[PDB]
Protein backbone atom coordinates (compact mmCIF):
# COMPACT_ATOMS: atom_id res chain seq x y z
CA UNK A 1 0.00 0.00 0.00
CA UNK A 2 3.16 2.15 0.40
CA UNK A 3 4.39 1.92 -3.19
CA UNK A 4 1.92 4.71 -5.31
CA UNK A 5 0.81 8.13 -4.71
CA UNK A 6 -0.80 8.90 -2.11
CA UNK A 7 -2.12 12.32 -1.27
CA UNK A 8 -4.60 13.72 1.37
CA UNK A 9 -6.21 11.30 3.88
CA UNK A 10 -4.18 8.21 1.70
CA UNK A 11 -1.22 9.52 3.04
CA UNK A 12 -2.63 10.34 6.19
CA UNK A 13 -3.63 6.61 6.60
CA UNK A 14 -0.44 5.11 5.36
CA UNK A 15 1.45 7.26 8.03
CA UNK A 16 -0.94 5.93 10.60
CA UNK A 17 -0.65 2.00 9.64
CA UNK A 18 3.36 2.52 9.19
CA UNK A 19 4.34 4.34 12.29
CA UNK A 20 1.86 2.84 14.74
CA UNK A 21 2.71 3.46 18.27
CA UNK A 22 5.28 5.38 17.72
CA UNK A 23 3.09 7.92 15.56
CA UNK A 24 3.76 10.71 13.46
CA UNK A 25 4.00 14.51 12.65
CA UNK A 26 2.58 15.09 8.73
CA UNK A 27 3.22 18.45 7.41
CA UNK A 28 2.14 19.33 4.20
CA UNK A 29 3.33 22.70 4.08
CA UNK B 1 8.47 17.66 2.01
CA UNK B 2 6.01 14.96 2.30
CA UNK B 3 3.65 15.97 -0.39
CA UNK B 4 6.31 16.45 -2.79
CA UNK B 5 7.39 12.85 -2.06
CA UNK B 6 4.70 10.97 -1.71
CA UNK B 7 1.44 12.66 -3.13
CA UNK B 8 3.28 14.60 -6.37
CA UNK B 9 5.58 11.59 -6.45
CA UNK B 10 5.42 7.62 -5.78
CA UNK B 11 6.13 7.21 -1.81
CA UNK B 12 7.90 5.01 -0.09
CA UNK B 13 7.93 3.31 2.93
CA UNK B 14 11.61 4.42 3.50
CA UNK B 15 10.03 8.21 3.22
CA UNK B 16 6.98 7.77 5.16
CA UNK B 17 8.90 6.28 8.41
CA UNK B 18 11.11 9.42 8.16
CA UNK B 19 7.99 10.77 9.93
CA UNK B 20 6.95 8.70 12.45
CA UNK B 21 7.76 9.56 16.30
Amino acid sequence: FVNQHLCGSHLVEALYLVCGERGFFYTPK
Amino acid sequence: GIVEQCCTSICSLYQLENYCG
